[PDB]
């Protein structure tokens, strides 16, 4: 990111890739919460919290 | 018709060790990585002959080590050969890394990254192997290193309990450390094969940093007999170290059995960890010290992005040569400080050495390369 | 003098309808030469696999004599005035056109009238162009692009009247006779499926008077009282591969289903093709071509040529690419081509959208240079859209295309679709259908 | 009004990122519901034999 | 892949070598070694040695300061 | 202080050490993509001279020797032959990069 990414085409490419990156970060967040079985997120759910997990 | 270029098992040996084109001018430092492989092989062999009598239970670990050294035929030779071979392995590893830094060999980025992964693996292997004889300093160094690894907030305590298998270092920790110390060198060997493959994709580097395609020789018999001579020399230092002075690089306090009630007045790991331990004593913060350790290993992987010169090697860059030898001098200073008591004046000396270390690797070397480019009428 | 009033200064196409239903359209220009043609909405899609080569064999017989000018005599009066006579037939259109001077307009209207009305057919001529079309098909078997496009139409429109070619199989041209040709003429040569187009130095009043004098009687009654319809064709995701390793080069065409003639999104798809472009080995540009596919193909020496296409039919069509290359490159070329398609579905920026818009503007205006492409545009536009679209309307339709709707239309038509693949030559490294089907979507997106 | 697999594909399965998102969401819903059903079935096979069926005469 | 025969394009270069059985293994060893060892030492000693000299100085200073710290303060 | 800088430049050129191997300054450049394109555009006589100089330097480094002092590359005869080709390559690459920005 020295000088060649300082351009409008690259900014509009990054703006195009914001929702895909955000959806993949959401996928990683939900997968991390489900896999590590975090209590601090799964206590505010309607259905999963009955097992306390 | 010949089996060297046709047989698929012998084809890889032919294109990796026999007919591999190599630069004609690489010095003796290019021996060292090959030496490392032999060292690894030697360690594995001696490790196997240590695994045939070692019992990994806390009541019968030190006693099994004494049974190796006292009753097994030449078991003292095998054990002290294993320990001094680990030390000579880190000697070869440090010189291999320093040669890669001096001659600009980090431009092979994938080879460098596989190397720093190998460095992390062999450091973990050495730490767990030193835990294995269950001496006083083995148990106390294990306890110190893991309970400072517990410094990550909200994750650290669960992680160190799951690493320990309990509340502290105990029989479960010793058994799992024996299993992990057994399993790691084979992963190291596979990563070394990947290391050699990534090197042989692009060829090797000469000390002048130029293109060596104008003058290249076959690997056999030249570097074959050069590596044989290097192996003989490495065996001379290794057998001198094991057969005359088996304890200049060891610790006497590891010859006592492990006592959880008694803590030693001074706790230190081996010398190849000691400089990092000095950085671990440099910052008076737990998490900051842990990140200081991790970045003190990882800025070597960061250095391929710190090249700001148009000349590769340091053979024609004398200011960066001086600054590099100042860096090696600082590493010797940190190695000395790491085995010292936590008392004045070693605190300010260790802090100055850590500041100089990170300043030289991060800040001063690209500036030196930039001004060398300016003085050679290259930089604008 | 900007582009908008330059496109507004194009003369308006004048369209009138006769009492039988025949369309008559004209484009007055300043040229001393004219192009007059007759377009009939009758092709291989309008055949029921018992007269599958009727249009080709009829256009072979069309210039061989009439009931008023038997033999070669009409040929004399089209070659003593310098006029050039041409005809062609696609899968859904037929055209008979004469280019001549402006002075010979009544004569060329008279020849175009009586060729499509009173064409004389005799059995000696039936067998003569029977063997002639057999030799023509034997010649056309060696053109690999025609073979590949016929394969693509065969495998993309399976079981439908769009799969059968214009020529038809050899058994039909060995078994078609006079009665089926007469039935085809009585069923398809009617006024509501006929456009008389003129371009050049032609006034609409004189052309209308000659069309009223000559083309007044065309027998537009449904004699059999059976409605000829146009059912939709079912697109089939499939593949046909013709392995023959003695051929020096391999032709591969990959295409998905097009939207049709009357869909406006075709315009956007044209811009998409203008982003991908085309390349041939004799191109003078080199590495610095704007299209990334052509640049990587000339950098890696992959393909002999590639070209994109958007063939359109009623409600349907074929939107894809065709490349000829050696065997050893084939899979690599496929990969790069697929990536370009997915780039237009995901990462189309405004710079290449503007470049494709300018390319489409230049190609779509400079294609209509001359009386013949203008006359072809008039005939095909009156047959397909029902009207002649003005060029400023094309400019206004190109102008609204930006990158967001281009990637929307590309994700509609290219992303996660089942394509049709036709291969011919050394096509071993051309992969299975499963790898090409997996290449139509990105896991990263 | 299309079929429910048509709108399910067009809203959930067309993009790979939301495909993986619904795989994760359905995975956590499925693990909760499947553990409920499996412990219900294993409870239904074994009346009077498990410890949780008899921990009231002795717990006090 | 990167074997001999296609490494680089070299034109008009002549190379001469002898058999190892015609030449000595150690031809004029010290008479050409000690001047070269002294020459290499001359080119590199001013860039190698002074960091290790100042390390030795800091090491001796730290040792004597530690011994003075352990000493009594009357 | 121009002559101080110039004499310091001569001292740094003699202290770099590549003149003792017969090398020019342009031989010592690291062969990146731009530098490799600069070698690719060279005339064949300059290419052959450069390749012989690299071969001679590698042969000298193999035996740990240097040239005699009269055969050292002097500062005044050190020709910067690769500078216009490298300049053109950098200009073309920056033009391509600035076109790819917009
Ligand atoms: C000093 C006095 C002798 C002298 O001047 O000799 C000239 C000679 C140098 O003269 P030159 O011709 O200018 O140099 C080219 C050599 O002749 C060409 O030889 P070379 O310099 O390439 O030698 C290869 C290198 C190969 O080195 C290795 O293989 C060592 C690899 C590393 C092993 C581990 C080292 C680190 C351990 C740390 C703990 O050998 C050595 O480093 C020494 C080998 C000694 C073998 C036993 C001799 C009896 O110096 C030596 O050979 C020095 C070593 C012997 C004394
Ligand atoms: C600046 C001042 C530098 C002073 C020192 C250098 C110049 C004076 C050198 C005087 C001669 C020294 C010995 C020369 C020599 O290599 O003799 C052995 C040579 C060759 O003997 P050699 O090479 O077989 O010696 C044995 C070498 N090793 C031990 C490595 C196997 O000549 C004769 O023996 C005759
Ligand atoms: C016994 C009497 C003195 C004998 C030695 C006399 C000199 C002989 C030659 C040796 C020169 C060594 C010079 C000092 C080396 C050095 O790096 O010192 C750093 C030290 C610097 O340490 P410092 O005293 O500034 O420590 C504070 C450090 N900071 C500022 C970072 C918080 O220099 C000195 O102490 C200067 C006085 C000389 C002390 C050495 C006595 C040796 C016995
Ligand atoms: C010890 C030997 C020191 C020595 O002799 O240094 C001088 C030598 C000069 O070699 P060079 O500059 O290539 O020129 C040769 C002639 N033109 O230079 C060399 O031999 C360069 C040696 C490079 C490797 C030195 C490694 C030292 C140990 C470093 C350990 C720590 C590494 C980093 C860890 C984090
Ligand atoms: C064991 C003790 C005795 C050792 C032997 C002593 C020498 C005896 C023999 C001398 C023979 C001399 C022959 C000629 C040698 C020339 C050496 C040379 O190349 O010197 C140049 C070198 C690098 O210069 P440069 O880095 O550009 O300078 C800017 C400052 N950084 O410049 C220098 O090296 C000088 C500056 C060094 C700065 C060191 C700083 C440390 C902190
Ligand atoms: C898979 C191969 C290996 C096996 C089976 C193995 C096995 C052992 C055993 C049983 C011990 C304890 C006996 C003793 O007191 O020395 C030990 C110690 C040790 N090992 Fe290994 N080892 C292996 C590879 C390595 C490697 C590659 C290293 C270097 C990183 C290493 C470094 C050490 C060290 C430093 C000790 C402590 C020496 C001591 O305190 O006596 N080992 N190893
Ligand atoms: C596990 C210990 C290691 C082994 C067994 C090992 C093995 C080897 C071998 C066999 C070679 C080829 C021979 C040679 O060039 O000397 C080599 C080269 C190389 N290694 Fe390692 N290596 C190790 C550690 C490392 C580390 C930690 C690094 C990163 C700093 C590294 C970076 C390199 C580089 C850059 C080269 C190529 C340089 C050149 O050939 O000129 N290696 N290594």
């Amino acid at each position: 990111m020295l000088s060649r990414f300082l351009g409008p085409r690259y900014r509009e490419l990054a703006r195009n890739w914001i929702p895909t990156a955000g959806m993949w970060g959401t996928v990683g967040a939900v997968g991390l919460v489900w896999a590590t079985d975090w209590r601090l997120i799964l206590d505010w759910v309607p259905y999963i919290n009955g097992k306390f997990k | 018709t010949n089996m060297r270029k046709t047989h698929p098992l012998f084809k890889i040996i032919n294109h990796s060790f026999i007919d591999l084109p190599a630069p004609s001018n690489i010095s003796s430092w290019w021996n060292f990585g090959s030496l490392l492989g032999v060292c690894l092989m030697v360690q594995i062999i001696t490790g196997l002959f240590l695994a045939m009598h070692y019992t990994s239970d806390t009541m019968t670990a030190f006693s099994s080590v004494t049974h190796i050294c006292r009753d097994v035929n030449y078991g003292w030779l095998i054990r002290y050969m294993h320990a001094n071979g680990a030390s000579m392995f880190f000697i070869c590893l440090f010189l291999h890394v320093g040669r890669g830094l001096y001659y600009g060999s980090y431009t092979f980025m994938e080879t460098w990254n596989i190397g720093v992964l190998l460095l992390f693996a062999v450091m973990a292997t050495a730490f767990m192997g030193y835990v294995l004889p269950w001496g006083q300093m083995s148990f106390w160094g294990a306890t110190v290193i893991t309970n400072l690894l517990s410094a990550i907030p909200y994750i650290g305590t669960t992680l160190v309990e799951w690493i320990w298998g309990g509340f502290s270092v105990d029989k479960a920790t010793l058994t799992r450390f024996f299993a992990f110390h057994f399993i790691l060198p084979f992963i190291i060997a596979a990563l070394a094969i990947v290391h050699l493959l990534f090197l042989h994709e692009t060829g090797s580097n000469n000390p002048t940093g130029l293109n060596s395609d104008a003058d290249k020789i076959p690997f056999h018999p030249y570097y074959t007999i050069k590596d044989i001579l290097g192996i003989l020399i490495m065996f001379l230092i290794l057998m001198t170290l094991v057969l005359f002075f088996p304890d200049m690089l060891g610790d006497p306090d590891n010859y006592m059995p492990a006592n959880p009630l008694n803590t030693p007045p001074h706790i230190k790991p081996e010398w190849y960890f000691l400089f990092a331990y000095a950085i671990l004593r440099s910052i008076p913060n737990k998490l900051g010290g842990v990140l200081a350790l991790i970045l003190s290993i990882l800025i070597l992987a960061l250095m391929p992005f710190l090249h700001t010169s148009k000349q590769r090697s340091l053979m024609f860059r004398p200011i960066t040569q001086i600054l590099y030898w100042i860096l090696v001098a600082n590493l010797l200073i940190l190695t000395w400080i790491g085995g010292q008591p936590v008392e004045h004046p070693f605190i300010i000396i260790g802090q100055l050495a850590s500041i100089s270390y990170f300043s030289i690797i991060l800040i001063l070397m690209p500036i030196s390369g930039i001004i060398e480019d300016k003085m050679l009428k290259l930089y604008p | 003098a900007t582009f908008a009033q330059a496109l507004q200064s194009v003369p308006e196409t004048q369209v009138s309808i006769l009492d039988n239903g025949l369309r008559v359209a004209s484009e007055q220009s300043s040229h001393a030469t004219c192009t007059v043609g007759v377009w009939i909405d009758a092709g291989s899609r309008y055949e029921t696999e018992k007269n599958n080569g009727a249009g080709y064999f009829l256009e072979h017989l069309a210039f061989k004599g009439t009931k008023n000018r038997p033999g070669n005599a009409l040929e004399k009066e089209v070659e003593s005035i310098g006029a050039h006579l041409n005809a062609y037939s696609t899968r859904e259109h037929t055209a008979y056109l004469i280019k001549a001077l402006s002075k010979d307009l009544p004569k060329v209207v008279e020849l175009l009238a009586d060729i499509v009305q009173n064409s004389s057919l005799e059995d000696s001529q039936i067998e003569k162009e029977r063997d002639v079309i057999l030799r023509e098909m034997q010649e056309n078997d060696a053109s690999m692009q025609n073979v590949v496009f016929d394969y693509l139409h065969a495998t993309a429109f399976q079981g439908t009247p769009l799969a059968q070619a214009v020529e038809g199989p050899s058994e039909n041209v060995r078994r078609l006779s006079r009665t089926d040709l007469t039935d085809y003429l009585n069923r398809h040569y009617k006024a509501p499926r006929m456009v008389l187009a003129a371009a050049g130095g032609v006034e609409h009043q004189q052309l209308l008077d000659l069309a009223q004098k000559h083309l007044s009687s065309v027998s537009r009654v449904y004699e059999e009282d059976a409605v000829p319809g146009l059912t939709p064709c079912r697109f089939t995701g499939s593949e046909i591969r013709h392995r023959d390793d003695a051929l020096p080069l391999a032709h591969v065409a990959i295409a998905v289903e097009g939207p049709g003639w009357a869909n406006p999104d075709n315009v956007t798809l044209q811009v998409a093709n203008a982003i991908i472009g085309h390349y041939d080995c004799t191109y003078g540009g080199g590495v610095h071509l704007s299209s990334p596919l052509a640049s990587v193909a000339v950098a890696n020496k992959l393909c002999q040529s590639f070209q994109t296409f958007n063939i359109s039919y009623s409600d349907t069509g074929l939107l894809g690419a065709h490349f000829v290359c050696d065997a050893m490159s084939i899979d690599d070329m496929v990969f790069f081509l697929q990536g370009q398609w997915m780039r237009l579905c995901t990462s189309a920026t405004e710079s290449e959208v503007t470049r494709g818009k300018n390319i489409l503007r230049n190609a779509l205006v400079s294609h209509l240079d001359g009386t013949t492409p203008v006359c072809e545009d008039i005939g095909r536009s009156l047959l397909t859209y029902g009207r002649r679209i003005p060029l400023a309307e094309w400019e206004s339709r190109i102008q609204e295309v930006d990158a967001q709707m281009l990637r929307d239309i590309c994700s509609k038509y290219f992303y996660d679709q089942c394509p049709a693949v036709a291969g011919y030559g050394p096509i071993e490294q051309l992969p299975d259908y499963n790898r090409i089907r997996s290449g139509m979507f990105w896991l990263r997106f | 009004s299309p079929t429910i697999p048509s709108r399910l594909y067009s809203l959930l399965f067309r993009r790979t990122s939301t495909f993986a998102l619904t795989i994760a969401v359905g995975a956590l819903f499925f693990e909760r519901a499947f553990d409920q059903g499996a412990d219900a079935i294993y409870e239904h096979i074994n009346e009077g034999k498990l410890w949780k069926h008899i921990k009231h005469k002795y717990e006090n | 892949g990167r074997e001999f025969g296609n490494l680089a394009r070299i034109r008009h270069v002549i190379s001469y070598s002898l058999s190892p059985f015609e030449q000595r293994a150690f031809p004029s060893y010290f008479s050409k070694g000690i001047p070269n060892v002294l020459r290499r030492t001359r080119e590199r000693i001013l860039r190698v040695a002074p960091p290790f000299v100042v390390v030795y100085l800091i090491y001796t200073w730290g040792n004597q300061e530690f011994e003075q710290s352990k000493r009594k303060n009357p | 202080s121009s002559k101080w800088l110039d004499g310091f430049r001569k001292w740094y050129y003699n202290a770099a050490g590549f003149n003792k191997l017969g090398l020019m300054r342009d031989d010592t450049l690291h062969e990146t993509e731009d530098v490799k394109e600069a070698i690719r555009r060279l005339p064949e006589d300059l290419y052959n001279d450069r390749m012989f100089r690299i071969k001679r330097a590698l042969d000298l480094t193999m035996r740990h020797q240097i040239l005699p002092k009269d055969q050292w590359t002097k500062y005044e005869e050190d020709k910067f032959y690769l500078e216009p080709y490298l300049k053109e390559v950098i200009r073309e690459r920056k033009e391509r990069e600035e076109w790819a920005k917009k």
